[PDB]
C-alpha cells in the first residue's frame, strides 16, 4: 500500500533491486518469479524486462498484439 | 471385422463422409441441408461437434482439404453453387466464398493434388467442369476460374490423378450418367497440356455404356503407370500405361467382378492403394486385392 | 469551410464526410455500404477495387474521389507503376472500360453482348461474383462522383480515360417500369449472387425513402415528381404517373438544376446553386441534390440486372 510517491525514491528501488540479486545468489529463481509477480502487480512504475521480438520480413513490423497471416500486411 | 454404429441424429439420407487428412476426424452430410463434423476421442468414441447449416439445397459430396491451407472444407448441393468452408478459432465454421456459375446443380467437388497449389474442380450436370485457384493462399476468398471444358454429355462424378512426379502431367477424370439408349461412352480423360496451357483429350473408354455412378483413382506411392476405378452395374479396374498433342495411353482391362449382383453405388481405395472397396444395392461392402499376378481376387465381405 | 457554395455559417449552425452529416440515417447507411463495399474481405483484392474506383472516379472529373482513392490504393500493397495509365494496367480491367462508359455516360445501350465479351474465355476471365461486385462499385462511385458536385465540395487523370469526349446525350426500346422492379425480381438476383450487397442496397434504398421535405406549400407529391422525373430522364417510364404534374410542381429552375447535376456535374456553379430556391434551408437543398444519387444508382442496377438476367435466360 503505497501512494505513488514513496515508490519513486532512488532509495526504495534500490532495495528491491538488491534484494532481487540477493534471491539470484541463491538461485531461487521461482521465488523471485512469484515475487516479481507480487510487486509487478503492487507497483505500476516497474518496466519488466526488455527482451526479443520477432519481426516480419515483409512489412518490417512486430507481430506481437488468418492466424498463419501476419497482421501487418 | 466389428461394427460400431453411430448415432446419425439426421433428418434425411446421408450421401458422404470423408476423413480427415490425418484420420482423427470425419465430416458427414445429408440432403436435410447441413454438415457436421466428428471427431474422434482418447477412449476410441465419436461425438459430435459443429451443427451449422450450409446450403438451401439436399448437400451432395463433401471433401476435405490439405491441413497446410488449414482446416478447410467444401461443398455442392442443389442450390447450383459450391462452398470453401473454414473452421477459425470455442471454435465455428465462418464460410469464405461461394462459387456460383452453373445453371443447373453441381454435383461433385474433388480438391486438386497439393504439388500444383490449391486448386477445386466441380462437375455439373448440364455437362460443364470447371477448374479454380486461389494463387492468394492466406485468404480463401480471392477464388478464380481458370479452365473450363464442355463434356457432351451429363456429368456425375470427377476424380483427380494423385501422381506426385514429374513425369506425369495432371490430369482429372470424368464420370458420365446419362442412360438414353444410345450407346455411347461415358469416361472421358482429360491432361493438362502445359505446352499450350489447356486441358486436351487424351482418351475415351469405349467399352462403358451403362451409367457410371462414381469414379476413382489409385494412390500412385512409387506405381510407373496409372489405375482406375469404375462404378458401373459392376466393377472394373483400368491400367494406362502412357508411351514414352496429349500423350498417347494403353487402356487394358484387369478386373469385371460381377459377385453384386446389384448396382455399384462407390468406389474408394486405400492410401497405399493396394486394396478396394465398393458398395452395392445388395447393401455390403467388398474388398478387392491382388493375388501378386495381375489376378484380383475377393479378400471380405462387409455387412 | 468545407464548401465554397454552401456558406460556413450554415454548415457550422446544422473530408467531405461532415457534410452528409445532417442526415443521421443516410449517413449511417451509407457509411456501412462503403464499409463493406471497399475494405471488407472479398471476391476481388482490396487494390483492384481501390483501382476499379478510381477509373469510376475519374469519369466525371470527381478529383476528390480520384485522389484518396489512389492515396490509399499504395498503401495496401498495390504497383506504383499502374497509375501511369490504363495501358500500363494489367489485361484484367481492359474487358471493362467499354462498360464503364455507358455506366456513366449512356447507360441504354448495355445488353448481353456486353456480359457475355466480359464473361468470355481466354487468359483473363471474370466470374460472375468476381463482375458483380465490379458493377456495383461502379454504381456507387459514379453516384459518389455526382453528389460531391452535388455539394461543390472544396477539399493525370486524362491518362486514365478511353475517349474522354463521350458525354452524355438528351435522349431522344424504353425501358417498361414495373415489368422488372428491384423489390420482386432484381432483389433476389443481387441476393443469389451477392447476399450481403443486396441487404446493405436495399437498406440505402429505403432509408433514402423515408426522408421528409418540411417546407412546402403533403411532403410525398414533390419526393414523388422529383423521384419519377429522373427515371424518365433515364429511359424507365412509369405509366401510373401523370405527367403534367411533374412540370406543374417543380420549377424550371429545379429541372435545369436536377439536370446540370446528373448529367454534367461539372457545369455547376454558385450561381446555378443559388438561382433555384433562394428562400428555404440548405438541407432542404441537400435533401434533393442528395437523393439524385439513390434515383441514378437505381435506374443504374436496375439496368445492368436486367442485361444480366437475359444471359441466363
Ligand atoms: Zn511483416
Amino acid at each position: 500500500g503505497s501512494p505513488l510517491d514513496v515508490l519513486k525514491d532512488e532509495r526504495v528501488q534500490y532495495w528491491i533491486e538488491n534484494y532481487r540479486n540477493l534471491l539470484d545468489a541463491w538461485r531461487f529463481w521461482h521465488k523471485r518469479a512469484e515475487f516479481d509477480i507480487h510487486r509487478s502487480k503492487l507497483d505500476p512504475s516497474s518496466k519488466p524486462l526488455a527482451q526479443v521480438f520477432v519481426s516480419c520480413n515483409f512489412c518490417g513490423k512486430s507481430i506481437s498484439y488468418k492466424v498463419t497471416s501476419c497482421p501487418g500486411c | 471385422f466389428v461394427a460400431r454404429s453411430i448415432a446419425a441424429d439426421h433428418k434425411d439420407l446421408i450421401h458422404d463422409v470423408s476423413f480427415d487428412f490425418h484420420g482423427r476426424r470425419m465430416a458427414t452430410c445429408s440432403s436435410d441441408q447441413s454438415v457436421k463434423v466428428w471427431d474422434k476421442s482418447e477412449s476410441g468414441d465419436w461425438h459430435c461437434t459443429a451443427s451449422w447449416k450450409t446450403h438451401s439445397g439436399s448437400v451432395w459430396r463433401v471433401t476435405w482439404a490439405h491441413p497446410e491451407f488449414g482446416q478447410v472444407l467444401a461443398s455442392c448441393s442443389f442450390d447450383r453453387t459450391a462452398a470453401v468452408w473454414e473452421e477459425i478459432v470455442q471454435s465455428h465454421w465462418v464460410k469464405r466464398t461461394t462459387l456460383v456459375d452453373s445453371r443447373t446443380s453441381v454435383t461433385d467437388v474433388k480438391f486438386a493434388p497439393k504439388h500444383m497449389g490449391l486448386m477445386l474442380a466441380t462437375c455439373s450436370a448440364d455437362g460443364i467442369v470447371r477448374i479454380y485457384e486461389a494463387p492468394d493462399v492466406m485468404n480463401l476468398s480471392q477464388w478464380s476460374l481458370q479452365h473450363e471444358i464442355s463434356c457432351k454429355l451429363s456429368c456425375s462424378c470427377i476424380s483427380w490423378n494423385p501422381s506426385s512426379s514429374r513425369a506425369h502431367s495432371p490430369m482429372i477424370a470424368v464420370g458420365s450418367d446419362d442412360s438414353s439408349p444410345n450407346a455411347m461412352a461415358k469416361v472421358q480423360i482429360f491432361e493438362y497440356n502445359e505446352n499450350t496451357r489447356k486441358y486436351a483429350k487424351a482418351e475415351t473408354l469405349m467399352t462403358v455404356t451403362d451409367p457410371v455412378h462414381d469414379i476413382a483413382f489409385a494412390p500412385n506411392l512409387g506405381r510407373s503407370f496409372h489405375i482406375l476405378a469404375i462404378a458401373t452395374k459392376d466393377v472394373r479396374i483400368f491400367t494406362l500405361k502412357p508411351v514414352r498433342g496429349p500423350t498417347k495411353f494403353e487402356i487394358h482391362i484387369v478386373a469385371q467382378f460381377d459377385n453384386h449382383n446389384s448396382q455399384v453405388w462407390r468406389v474408394s481405395w486405400n492410401i497405399t492403394g493396394t486394396v478396394l472397396a465398393s458398395s452395392g444395392d445388395d447393401g455390403c461392402v467388398r474388398l478387392w486385392k491382388a493375388n501378386y499376378m495381375d489376378n484380383w481376387k475377393c479378400t471380405g465381405i462387409l455387412k | 469551410g468545407p464548401s465554397a457554395f454552401i456558406p460556413v455559417e450554415e454548415v457550422l449552425r446544422e473530408n467531405l464526410a461532415v457534410v452528409m452529416g445532417l442526415h443521421p440515417d443516410y449517413f449511417t447507411s451509407f457509411w456501412r455500404l462503403h464499409y463493406l463495399l471497399l475494405h471488407t474481405d472479398g471476391p476481388l483484392a482490396s487494390s483492384w477495387r481501390h483501382y476499379i474506383a478510381i477509373m469510376a472516379a475519374a469519369r466525371h472529373q470527381c478529383s476528390y474521389l480520384v485522389g484518396s482513392h489512389m492515396a490509399e490504393f499504395l498503401q495496401t500493397g498495390g504497383d506504383p507503376e499502374w497509375l501511369l495509365g490504363l495501358h500500363r494496367a494489367p489485361e484484367k480491367l481492359r474487358k471493362l472500360s467499354e462498360i464503364n462508359k455507358l455506366l456513366a455516360h449512356r447507360p441504354w445501350l448495355i445488353t448481353k453482348e456486353h456480359i457475355q465479351a466480359l464473361l468470355k474465355t481466354g487468359e483473363h476471365t471474370w466470374s460472375l461474383a468476381e463482375l458483380i461486385q465490379a458493377l456495383v462499385l461502379l454504381t456507387h462511385c459514379h453516384s459518389l462522383s455526382s453528389f460531391v458536385f452535388g455539394c461543390g465540395i472544396l477539399p493525370d487523370m486524362l491518362c486514365f480515360v478511353e475517349d474522354p469526349t463521350f458525354g452524355y446525350e438528351d435522349f431522344t426500346p424504353t425501358f417498361r417500369a414495373q415489368d422488372y422492379t428491384w423489390e420482386d425480381h432484381g432483389y433476389s438476383l443481387i441476393q443469389r449472387l451477392y447476399p450481403e450487397g443486396g441487404q446493405l442496397l436495399d437498406e440505402k434504398f429505403q432509408a433514402a425513402y423515408s426522408l421528409t421535405y418540411n417546407t412546402i406549400a403533403d411532403t410525398s407529391v414533390l419526393r414523388r415528381a422529383i423521384w419519377n422525373y429522373i427515371h424518365c430522364v433515364f429511359g424507365i417510364r412509369y405509366d401510373d404517373y401523370d405527367y403534367g404534374e411533374v412540370n406543374q410542381l417543380l420549377e424550371r429552375n429545379l429541372k435545369v438544376y436536377i439536370k446540370t447535376v446528373a448529367c454534367y456535374p461539372e457545369k455547376t456553379t454558385r450561381r446555378m446553386y443559388n438561382l433555384f430556391w433562394r428562400h428555404f434551408r440548405h438541407s432542404e437543398k441537400v435533401h434533393v441534390n442528395l437523393l439524385l444519387l439513390e434515383a441514378r444508382m437505381q435506374a443504374a442496377l436496375l439496368y445492368a440486372l436486367r442485361a444480366i438476367t437475359r444471359y441466363m435466360t
